[PDB]
């Protein structure tokens, strides 16, 4: 294991509303840039670097898409894991060293809907559940795919539909990323009844940070993500 | 290199075990890339804190590499927001306790 | 056996916005109260069951479990009342305003010394409210006074070891008192395997005509075996089995 | 006397089975003191309304009891709202399918 001496962290002492009552996680360790750190904190892996504990400066996740398996996921810290992925990783660099930004060429629904035309800012974080772009190109991607609003920018898509969904498709570094219907999209159960959560979420990230999209979750456990700080690039591989 | 294992509750949370202080005092977090601060509930939290009756909680006393600072701090996330104080001490990934 | 009300008008729902009926266990509501609260004044169907002579006593009661693994989770008694889950001697109340099943109570006590509705208020029986719901001011406290945290939208929670050495909450109807353990008017709520305990008691005003009513929920309902009498405008409590 | 079972779903919702229509389509409701009206979800539902897709629905082509009526309803509750039309039928309590 490794020992990151001297961390500046938060003892968290208010915590308003219930966003944080239910989650199963005690708190949160940011990993992107030193940028957005509140207070101008030294972050953990940059704190980690300046010790030197790892040779390479590079961390990479694994997320698990089947709530059933074992383990739930991994993030491997100064390598990446290939029991995890399959095939070579393609690299993109860093736009903005703030958030992990890259440049998305455009997102294609099969049946012919473009978003993100002639290109956008995304950002890649484990921390965003969803995938996340602007309400009104979000709005235009779920009325291609029949998906109904639920609550918050959150849709919902009648669950008999989902095989017969076209295939959405994020273009980045000249590649295409496929994401098919069960990857977009959610088995949520509630009071044993199942409803299917569409994994796009339309809210607009204001300015200076946005407009962004966010590829949350849903696309970094199709695709296994390194994130690295000796480049300023991300990689991503088909996961296993 | 070091593997850290991660839990996965319903594809939307995935968080794995950290150790914080001098016997490393142990804590589940989100390694979250769209963000850049660490933070754990304090055993200082207000009453208020319905989510710090259930959630592990950091103790100061107990840790012999604990470092007083104190500053404030407020985060605002997109789901909601926190506050609290800042402290410095030794962090383990996994916790090796 | 059972029942068959012929020529009920009822509601065919097409639109429900929000995520309220979402999660709910239940399809539809069939409401029991007075024709008086009755949407588009339609014959409700307790109201159309009694016209049609379909029982012999024109009164109604009900049994809640308190406890979500029982066997029944609860009954409703249509024409009757069922002595199997209840002890003790029926005690009535008349009904004040005949549209939601109101009656007067006469004060709260909690056994630490606070006292609220302290010259009397109105109140409602309804099976449809999980909770028991007081004005603002009066529940925020009664909050304070159990060590009770605000949650959200009226609800408190209570640190759960401290359950066992909170006071008992009495309501004085019809010059009796109807007490409410610890126990009775808290709920073991967990969410991603976490226990907490929610208190059985909400602040929300309704506002007048109608209100002020303090309002006598399922956490009510659950410990006082309840029976609704059209014949005589009366309700009746007794202490569930 | 007719004894009307009720299933309890986390002391928070009780109800039981009723049926309407000649044979009668079955429904669970919850026996309300708190209000008057009866309604359930419409096959006819717009697709918008995400609660019908997983509740049980009325058809009253199925029904030879159904009387027409058509006039639009609004219901609130403390809680939240619905709307629909009113129709007539015949209403089983239990739901003797
Ligand atoms: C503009 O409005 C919105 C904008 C964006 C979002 C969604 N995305 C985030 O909020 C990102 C931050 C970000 C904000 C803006 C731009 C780029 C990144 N969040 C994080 N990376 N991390 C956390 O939030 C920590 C956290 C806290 C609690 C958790 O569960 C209870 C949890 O579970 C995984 C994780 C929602 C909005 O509003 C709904
Ligand atoms: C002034 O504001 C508030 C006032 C009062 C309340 C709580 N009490 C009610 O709302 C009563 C009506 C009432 C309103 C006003 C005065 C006297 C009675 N409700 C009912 N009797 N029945 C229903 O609601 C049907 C129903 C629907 C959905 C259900 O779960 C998904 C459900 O589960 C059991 C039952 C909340 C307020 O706001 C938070
Ligand atoms: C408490 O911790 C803060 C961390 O924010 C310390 O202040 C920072 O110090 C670093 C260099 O060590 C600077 O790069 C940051 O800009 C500083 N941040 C701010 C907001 O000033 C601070 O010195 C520590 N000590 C005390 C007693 O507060
Ligand atoms: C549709 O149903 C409504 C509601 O039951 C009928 O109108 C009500 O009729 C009763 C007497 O039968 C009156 O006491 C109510 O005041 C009436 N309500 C309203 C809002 O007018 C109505 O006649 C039925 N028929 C049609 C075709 O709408
Ligand atoms: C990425 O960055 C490296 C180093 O800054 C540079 O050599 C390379 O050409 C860049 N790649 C692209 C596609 O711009």
């Amino acid at each position: 294991g490794v020992k990151v001496e001297r961390q500046v962290f938060g003892e968290a002492t208010k915590q308003p509303g219930i966003t944080f009552i239910a989650a199963k996680f005690d708190g949160i360790l940011g990993m992107a840039y030193p940028r957005i750190s509140v207070n101008n904190v030294l972050p953990v892996f940059d704190n980690l670097m300046q010790q030197k504990l790892v040779d390479q400066n590079i961390f990479s996740f694994y997320l698990s898409r089947d709530p059933d398996a074992q383990p739930g996921g991994e993030l491997m810290l100064g390598g990446t894991d290939s029991k995890y992925y399959k095939g070579s990783l393609s690299y993109l660099n860093v736009t903005r060293k703030a958030y992990w930004q890259v440049h998305l060429d455009q997102v294609e629904v099969a049946s012919g809907l473009t978003l993100c035309k002639e290109g956008c800012e995304a950002i890649v974080d484990t921390g965003t559940s969803l995938m996340v772009g602007p309400v009104d190109e979000v709005r235009e991607l779920q009325k291609a795919i029949g998906a109904v609003p639920l609550i918050q920018g959150e849709y919902m898509i009648p669950c008999e539909k989902v095989s017969t969904l076209p295939a959405i498709t994020l273009k980045l570094g000249g590649k295409g990323y496929k994401l098919s219907p069960e990857d977009y999209t959610l088995k949520v159960s509630q009071a044993g009844k199942t409803l299917c959560l569409s994994g796009f979420m339309g809210m607009d990230i204001p300015p200076p940070s946005g407009p962004l999209w966010i590829l949350g979750d849903v696309f970094i456990g199709r695709y296994y993500t390194v994130f690295d700080r000796d480049n300023n690039r991300v990689g991503f591989a088909e996961a296993a | 290199p070091i593997p850290e294992v991660l839990k996965n509750y319903m594809d939307a949370q995935y968080y794995g075990e950290i150790g914080i202080g001098t016997p490393p005092q142990c804590f589940t977090v989100v390694f979250d890339t769209g963000s850049s601060n660490l933070w754990v509930p304090s055993i200082h939290c207000k009453l208020l804190d319905i989510a710090c009756w259930i959630h592990h909680k950091y103790n100061s006393d107990k840790s012999s590499t604990y470092v007083k600072n104190g500053t404030s701090f407020d985060i605002h996330y997109g789901s909601g927001s926190l506050s609290g104080y800042l402290s410095q001490d030794t962090v383990s990934v996994p916790c090796q306790s």
